[PDB]
Order: C-alpha cells, then structure tokens, then sequence
C-alpha cells in the first residue's frame, strides 16, 4: 500500500489473498485419520514413516545424519483409497493441507499448465510444513517418444516446471508429496527416480484381512447383520479394491 | 511516508537540437531538460531514466 | 572452464586462448548436474543467475521470447555471469513441424535463444551453463559446439564413482567397523546419486527403528532390499508345464 | 511537441517513429570485422557482388 501524493511504500502488505490456488488448500480440515480406512494396514505404516515422523520428532533424523523422506509415490489399482491415505497423515500431523487435482491441470494454452503448479508450490513454501496431495499423474506424466505433435510438449513443460519446484534448485520447503498414481510405465525417467519421490510405494490389493477391516468400518455406517460371519464377505470380495 | 513520487519511464529518442524525448510509464511522451547528473552521452534509445 | 577465465586471465593473453562460452551436461537424471551448477555458482562468486527452461512459453503469443531477451540484455550488463539454465527438455524441438502450439511456438522461443547467447549482439562473458536429461528432444544448434563448446557427458557414476557417492551421505551419517561400501556400490551397479541419497535414508530408517545413532552393514542391504522390492515384484511362476 | 501548460505547437519535431535498438544499433566491430571474413569463402564474394 501507497500513501498516495507522494506515492511511496507506507505499509507492508496487503498481499494478495489470490483464491486461484488459496481456496485449493484445505478441505475444511480432514476427518479422515488413518483409523477411519483400513485394509491398506501394512502401507499405512510404512506412510506414516516418511511423513508424520519428521514432524514428531525431526531429531530422529537429525541424529542419524540423514536426509528425512521426501514422501511417498503410490502406485496400485485405482480406487483404493490413496487419497484417503493422504487426507489421513494431513489430519493426524495438524500441518497444511493442499489438495489438488493434478490432471485438472495442463491447459491447452501454452505453459499456462506450467505457471499454474509453479504457484501451487510456491503456496507450499509460504506456508511450509504443509502436505500436498497430487492425484492423478496420468495427465500431466508426459512421454518423450512422440505421439502427439501439439501434446508432448505441453505436458512435457508442465510436469518438467513442477519437478524444478519440487527440488530442481530449490527448496522442498518440507513437500512431502503424498501423490498417487496408478501406472509406473506412463512415468518419466526424470519424476521416476527418487529424492523427488523417496520412497516408491506398491499399494497391491487389499489382502484376506484387509476386505474385513474394510468392511467393518462400512456395516457400522448401516444397521449391521444379526447374523455375523465376515469369512464369507472377504471371500467373494477377493480380487477387488477398497472403493468396492 | 513522504519519499516524493519520480516518474520512470523509456528514452524514445535523442533529439539532434540538445534535447530528448521520453516515454513516462504512465504514457504521455514528453521532450525533457537535459541535466549534468545523467547527460545523453550515458543515454541512448531505451534507456531506462 | 570458468574458474580459470576469472582467476587465471593472464594465461589467456599469454598463450592466446579464446574464450569459453558455454558447456553443455546431459546424462541420466538425478546424478548431480544440479550440486556441480550450485557448487560453481557458491565458489567462484559472479553473477549466477538461475532461469529454468519450462518457464519460458507462456500463455500469450510470444510472451516466451520476450523473456528470453530480458534475461540477455540483464545478463549482459552482470557480466562476469553465468547464467545456468535448468531443463531444457520442453524448450526444444529436434524435429521441425509448422502450425500446432507444442511445435511451432516452442521453437519461436528457441530461435530468440540461439542468438543472443552467441550470435550478431554479444554475450557479456556467459558461460551459459545449459543441463537437460536427453540431447534426443534438444535442438542440435544447442548440441553443436562453437558455443557449448564442453560437451560434457555424464553417465550414471562408475563402480569407484559410486563408493565415493556413498562416503559423502555417510560424511554426514555415522557407519559402524564392519560397514563395506565397494558391496553395496556394486549391487547398485548403474545407478545415480540421488537413488544413493535414498539408500542412507532408507538404512537410516532402520536405524531409527532399533534405536541406534550408526548405521550398520546389515541395515544398509536391508535397505537396497526394501526401496527395490517396492518398485518391481519378485513372485511368479512354476509350471503345470514349464517344470 | 506542444506548449505543456497549454496546447499550441511550439515545435516540428525532426520526427521520428521510436527507433530503439532497431536502426539504433549499428555494431559491425571486432572480434568479427572485415579483417575476418572466415569461410567458406565463395559465399562471401556473392554477397559482396
Ligand atoms: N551425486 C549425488 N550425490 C548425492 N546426492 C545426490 C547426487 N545427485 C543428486 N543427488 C540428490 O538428489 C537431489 C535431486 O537431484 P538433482 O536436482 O541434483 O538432479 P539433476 O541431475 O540436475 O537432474 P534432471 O535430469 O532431473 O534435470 C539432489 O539435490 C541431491 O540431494
Ligand atoms: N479403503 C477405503 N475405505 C473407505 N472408502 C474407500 C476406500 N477406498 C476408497 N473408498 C471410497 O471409494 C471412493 C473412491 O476412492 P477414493 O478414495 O476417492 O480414491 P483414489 O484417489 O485412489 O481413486 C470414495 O467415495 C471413497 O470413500
Ligand atoms: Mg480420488
Ligand atoms: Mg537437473
């Protein structure tokens, strides 16, 4: 702010409150934790790692010498509750929660796919420790053998733009991405390789046990059966996912 | 909080007859007074006064 | 190829030694491109300017080029400067094509590029330093020396390479007395520096778990068996008919 | 150019139409000068013709 007639810097700062990616962070805060799904058990552990661990106690990683992860890519079936997984670290850890989806972004107007992540994780640094959650890198994970003239390019420019923010030549700022996928072979040799993304996770589908944690969770939601047995239920539900 | 307001703008040309004109940010070209602290021997066509 | 002409300019009047100016890195990803262009930029001290290449090509028509010239004509009054342009991936097209807006105006950005750096106006002093994953998606104007006259190659670290990647992590860390780096260097034969990073970080984890401050021998390769197993399976199958 | 205070044309102007580094910049000089006419050389004397 400008006190005018003299037109001079006389009040640090107004800005700028820009709800283009402002009003993407958090989801009215998750009320999803990691007690709330289940089946992905062994997985959740594994998350809890490489995430909320840094913030419990950093000097467990001080005290090692070692670089804390840089979160966790996650590839499986879809539908399995990967961004569930995300909502329930962001919740558990009370730090900041940007949810994005990533395929939304790309416009076919030109680098404008690119412009856009380079705020969404400028925001992050702002106001870092804050988690993000990148669903769907289908659409923004470019391929560098041609296949279409106009497209290459451009999803190549965006996806190479976040990678540069990521930890191109500059900060983390404690991302933390905690973003999912469902193929590894639509993936760039460039985004693939770690220290962008420290820990490659495969979420497998739920096993035996896992259908009945799945399960109970949901028939508490209802009226329950009066006449109990969960072995049935995980049988036929074999060779599924958790959205089933 | 009174720092008083100096217009910036782009030298468009340097006139042969001693003076220049210069495009203020504001828009308005305008032929200014030259001066001994920035003379148009440093100056030329863009040049950012 | 930049130290020298700062601190040593006396060796390139005596001998009559033309400048360099550029080097050009190319290599597999993740190898430390970017540590060697920070390391440059911390210890010869002049003017380091970062840009990246994704960042060029915006939404207007020509806004990318525009850029481009900013950048050239600050550089030029910085010089001693180098500037280190980050990806150069999307920035440039091999192949030639007219009238899509992936292949057209990407090389309407590249042109202003190849041109400024060397070319009618000069320069400055810049030493572009210029580092991409693949020359196979770049521009051969780029790839020809004459400017980027060091093309350097780099590969994913050697088998001796690869022991001194593990001593910096370790540097940082602590190891224990029956620690054998050359081991596990070998069993992450053709891999780059920063899958090591993540190796001392995934040994670490076990560590922790323990309750230990060091890293020994035996968390280090339950740590190269844990990252691998989760990134490609080992299970299936036996004959039925293939016994 | 017009009186500022109060319009009326107080000057022609040699007139100009914002040359800037376009016919502004004429640099022809060394490294690459005409003691230098490196080539490929047959290409050159067509230009000269
Ligand atoms: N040789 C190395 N030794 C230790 N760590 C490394 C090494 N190379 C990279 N890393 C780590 O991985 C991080 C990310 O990789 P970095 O950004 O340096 O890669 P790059 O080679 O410039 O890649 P790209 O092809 O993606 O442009 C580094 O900042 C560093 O912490
Ligand atoms: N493990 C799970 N527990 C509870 N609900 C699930 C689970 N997995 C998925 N769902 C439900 O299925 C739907 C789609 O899955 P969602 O969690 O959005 O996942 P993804 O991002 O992996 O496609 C949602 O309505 C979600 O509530
Ligand atoms: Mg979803
Ligand atoms: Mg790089």
């Amino acid at each position: 702010a400008l006190n005018q007639q003299t037109l001079a810097i006389v009040n640090v700062l107004p800005t700028s409150k820009d709800p283009m990616v402002y009003g993407f962070e958090v989801e009215e805060k998750p009320e999803v934790s990691y007690e709330d799904i289940g089946g992905l058990d062994v997985q959740i552990e594994e998350i809890r790692e490489a995430v909320e661990l840094p913030l419990l106690k950093p000097e467990l990683f001080a005290e090692v010498g070692i670089e804390p992860p840089k979160g966790v890519l996650l590839y499986g079936p879809p539908g399995t509750g990967k961004t569930l997984l995300a909502k329930a670290v962001a919740n558990q850890t009370r730090a900041t929660f940007i949810r994005v989806v990533g395929s939304e972004f790309v416009q076919k107007y030109i680098g404008e796919g690119a412009r856009l992540v380079r705020e969404v994780f400028q925001l992050a640094k702002e106001k870092a420790p804050s988690i993000i959650f990148i669903d769907e890198l289908d659409a923004i994970a470019a391929r560098r053998t041609n296949s279409d003239t106009s497209g290459d390019r451009e999803v190549q420019r965006t996806m190479m733009q976040l990678l540069a923010e990521l930890d191109g030549f500059d900060p983390r700022g404690d991302v933390k991405v905690i973003g999912a996928t469902n193929r590894i072979d639509i993936l760039d040799p460039a985004i693939l390789r770690p220290g962008r993304f420290d820990r490659i996770i495969e979420v497998p589908l739920p096993t035996f046990e896992g259908r009945i944690q799945i399960f109970k969770i949901h028939t508490r939601k209802m009226k329950l059966a009066e006449d109990v047995d969960f072995k049935e239920l995980a049988r036929i539900t074999e060779g599924a996912s958790g959205a089933d | 909080l009174r720092s008083p307001p100096l217009l910036v703008g782009v030298v468009s040309d340097i006139l042969e007859d001693g003076r220049v004109v210069v495009k203020s940010s504001t828009g308005p070209k305008f032929v200014v007074n030259t001066s001994q602290y920035i003379n148009e021997e440093e100056l030329k066509p863009g040049a950012r006064v | 190829a930049v130290e020298l002409p700062l601190l040593k300019p006396e060796l390139f009047a005596e001998v009559g030694i033309e400048p360099p100016k550029g080097v050009l890195l190319y290599g597999p990803p993740g190898t430390g491109k970017t540590l060697l262009a920070k390391a440059v930029a911390n210890q010869t001290r002049a003017t380091f300017i970062r840009v990246v290449g994704s960042e060029f090509v915006q939404k207007y028509i020509g806004e990318g080029a525009r850029l481009v010239r900013e950048v050239f004509q600050l550089a030029k009054e910085k010089a001693p400067s180098i500037i280190f342009i980050d990806e150069l991936d999307a920035i440039a097209a091999r192949r030639t094509n007219s009238d899509t807006s992936g292949d057209r105006e990407v090389q309407r950005t590249m042109m202003q590029l190849l041109a400024e750096l060397d070319g009618f106006d000069p320069r400055g002093d810049v030493k572009v330093i210029g580092a991409t994953n693949r020359i196979d998606i770049l521009d051969p104007a780029i790839l020809r020396p004459g400017r980027f006259d060091r093309i350097i190659e780099v590969p994913l670290p050697t088998f001796e390479g690869r022991i001194q990647i593990f001593k910096i992590h370790t540097r940082k860390m602590k190891l224990a007395e029956d620690v054998d780096f050359k081991e596990l260097a070998r069993i992450t034969e053709g891999a780059s520096g920063a899958d090591i990073k993540a190796i001392c970080t995934e040994a670490g984890m076990f560590a922790i778990r323990e309750e230990r401050a060091k890293v020994t021998m035996l968390d280090f390769t339950k740590a190269i068996e844990k990252v691998l197993k989760k990134t490609t399976p080992i299970p299936d199958l036996k004959g039925v008919m293939f016994v």
